[PDB]
RNA sequence: AACAGUGGUAGGAGAGCGUUCUAAGGGCUGUGAAGCCAGACCGGAAGGACUGGUGGAGCGCUUAGAAGUGAGAAUGCCGGU
RNA sequence: AGUCUUGGAGGUAUGCCAAUGACUUAUCCUUGGGAGUCAGACUGCGAGUGAUAAGAUCCGUAGUCGAAAGGGAAACAGCCCAGACCGCCAGCUAAGGUCCCAAAG
RNA sequence: UACAAGUAGUCAGAGCCCGUUAACGGGUGAUGGCGUGCCUUUUGUAGAAUGAACCGGCGAGUUACGAUCUCGUGCAAGGUU
């Protein structure tokens, strides 16, 4: 394994959520958190 | 396996037998992926740290009045200072068992192995501790790249030359671990760290 | 460690900008309302090209109706009268077309009137 | 036998049960036609449902 | 000249002409050819029912394109919906040759 | 290939685009780097090139890793007008 | 799940049950993870209710909007028709219409 | 462009002026059709609900320790310091 081609095994590392970051995301303005509650 | 023992210099028509439980391992390559991350981490220091909305000088009174009062010239909002998350100091490190790191460290020498960059030497010594003939003994070994050589005891004359060639590392049998048996093209070892190694794994 | 960013705001801003190339005023020059406008225009330009297909036909109709009349039907009789003798594959774009450059179309409406009896 | 069933009107506005019956009849879009066995059963859904298609047997 | 019709659609179309059509498969340099010829106009005029029967027009290939793009933007006020898309429509250019036969 | 389907707020699920840094491999660049300006180019979107001008010394590609990770609204804060 | 069977019982002038046959349909059960929602609005039917016609009064019950653009009702959240993946300067219809504005007698 | 009534665009369209990353090219547009800004909130907004003079920069789901669930890897009745 060559230090330039490292990859992972397939399906041990998955990509964080970040909440907030637009509206094309499904997680904008009210941040999945909805309205009040 | 079986790899042509090699002197220093550079001919030999001998050969030696490794051996299979450690140099001839089907490598592991999620293994190694861990093994490189969890090693790669914990070189790091994580010495940064960031100046909270109360730890930044001033802020107590509410700053308006007249002749309302709403704040802290410290928000996070305002150019003064005040930020909400940031960096704060902390350790990377974590731990493997015991066995996922014994079986990292077989598979990359077994890889290491299956490719031909490995040269066994029957023994590494030095009469005078010049650079120069470090340099003449690597090029009759053909070894243009970077190299890790181990060592049975960590002798001294060794690690003082190749101390200032550029690709060049010298460690001891006990010493070797997976970065830089991964990142060095080549391998140069004695017989006697060959016997060092395969009786402590 | 920090990351600044100031590149990908001028450039995204900058594109707006320039698509809204032309627009009256501050409609060119600001990004807040050019942004308004650009979205604006997306909706039309949707609606519109429906539109478009809706306002060729009735062109059509309306060409076909007067040279009709120019021959002694409507555009309901012919029409009823073309369908009436297969001959009706022709469009009403294709007849408008043979109306202001062939007027000597008037062999189909002669085909019509000899069904309609 | 061999009845061709036609939607010729939509479902919008319509209570669910003619929905539910529609649908179990095999007809999703409007002006769409299916083929079925002459039966007292479809028949019968057909009648519950009879403002809604047209039928007409081959 | 003919009243083609091609990609369920129609087109008038003279010898030498270039016109473009819907993808029409083909290749660059093929000869492609049209059977339904609703009409012949010209000196002798042919009006046919549905097709002018015996009747077709060959047509040369030059290049298979699409267009310019179209960018499908729409939104909805007050609601957080937008939707952007790229279009573009292929074509087929193609030179009009011997209009009967 | 043959069918069937593709409006959508709260919300659930999936696939991606960009930014700074670090590691490995490969490279650019004083015969002109980053940045800035213009254009009638390319992709389904986020976006990406190529030419010309200005600039006058650094930058990017592939695979991974880590985040102070993307702004049009807070009677936001600071500056300019 | 729909519908017809199969039977029966329940009315005094439409229903209820089982039922196992079909013929169509692809749904429904358990466990686990994650939720949002808790002043809805209007319109039409009833005739439960002033059981009558009601208005009431709620009660049900269906639809649409909310979260739905397009055509019609001059304009029109909730009415009528009808559910927008994207292009086309193609065809047939729905509600509604055919003297001119304004497509068609 | 001095007979004209407008969320300022969009679709159709002559005339004039140009000539491009040659492409069913670029600029401007007399006339015709359609068309009540963005955000937040609400059962419902074009409103006499709310916010923003304009531009630029900065500005919000993190980390530590516990609990639980899924996926990956190692070993497995044992696994681990």
């Amino acid at each position: 394994m060559k230090l330039h081609e490292l990859k992972p095994s397939e399906g041990s590392r998955k990509t964080r959520n970040r909440v907030g970051r637009g509206i094309g995301s499904g997680n904008g303005k009210t941040a999945g958190k909805g309205h009040k509650g | 396996p079986k790899v042509a023992l090699y002197n220093q210099n550079g001919s030999t028509a001998g050969d030696i037998e490794l051996n299979a439980s450690v140099f001839g391992i089907e490598p592991n390559e999620s293994v190694v992926f861990d093994a490189i991350l969890m090693q790669r981490a914990s070189l790091r220091q994580g010495t940064h740290k960031v100046k909270n909305r109360s730890e930044v000088r001033g802020g107590g009174r509410k700053p308006w009045r007249q002749k309302a009062r709403q704040g802290s010239i410290r928000s996070p909002q305002w150019r003064g200072g005040g930020v909400v998350f940031g960096p704060t100091p902390r350790s990377y490190s974590y731990k493997l068992p015991k066995k996922v790191r014994r079986l990292a460290i077989k598979s990359v020498l077994s890889s290491k192995v299956i490719d031909n960059n490995i040269i066994v030497l029957e023994d590494l010594t030095l009469d005078t501790a010049k650079t120069k003939e470090m340099a003449a003994i690597l090029k009759g070994l053909s070894v243009e790249k970077k190299a890790l050589i181990v060592t049975a005891d960590a002798n001294e004359a060794v690690a003082l030359s190749a101390r200032n060639i550029p690709g060049v590392t010298v460690v001891e049998a006990n010493g070797i671990n997976v970065l830089d048996v991964v990142n060095h093209e080549k391998l140069l070892i004695t017989k006697a760290a060959v016997e060092k190694v395969e009786e402590v794994l | 460690p920090r990351v600044k960013g100031g590149t990908v705001t001028r450039k995204r801003r900058k594109k707006v900008l320039k698509l809204a190339k032309g627009y009256f005023g501050s409609k060119h020059t600001l990004y807040k309302v050019a942004n308004q406008q650009v979205m604006k225009s997306g909706n039309y330009a949707f609606r519109d090209r429906r539109q478009k297909k809706r306002d060729f036909r009735k062109l059509w109709i309306t060409r076909i109706n007067a040279a009709a009349r120019m021959n002694g039907l409507s555009y309901s009789r012919l029409m009823h009268g073309l369908k009436l003798s297969g001959i009706e594959v022709n469009r009403k774009m294709l007849a408008d077309l043979a109306v202001n450059d062939l007027t000597a179309f008037n062999q189909l409406a002669d085909a019509a009137k000899a069904q309609l009896n | 036998a061999k009845l061709e069933i036609t939607l010729k009107r939509s479902v919008i506005g319509r209570p669910e049960d003619q929905r539910v019956t529609v649908r179990t009849l095999g007809l999703k879009k409007t002006n769409q036609t299916v083929v079925h066995e002459d039966n007292a059963a479809i028949r019968g859904m057909i009648n519950k449902v009879s403002h809604l298609v047209s039928v007409k047997e081959q | 000249y003919a009243i083609i019709k091609t990609g369920g659609k129609q087109i008038k179309v003279e010898e030498g002409q270039t016109v473009y059509i819907e993808k029409l498969a083909a290749e660059a340099g093929e000869t492609v050819t049209f059977e339904d010829v609703l009409f012949v106009g010209g000196d002798n005029v042919k009006v046919g029912n549905p097709t002018v029967e015996g009747a077709t027009v060959t047509a040369k290939v030059e290049k298979q394109g699409r267009a310019k793009k179209i960018t499908v933007f729409r939104y909805k006020p007050k609601k957080n919906v937008h939707k952007k898309q790229g279009h573009r429509q292929p074509y087929t250019k193609v030179t009009i040759e011997k209009i009967n036969a």
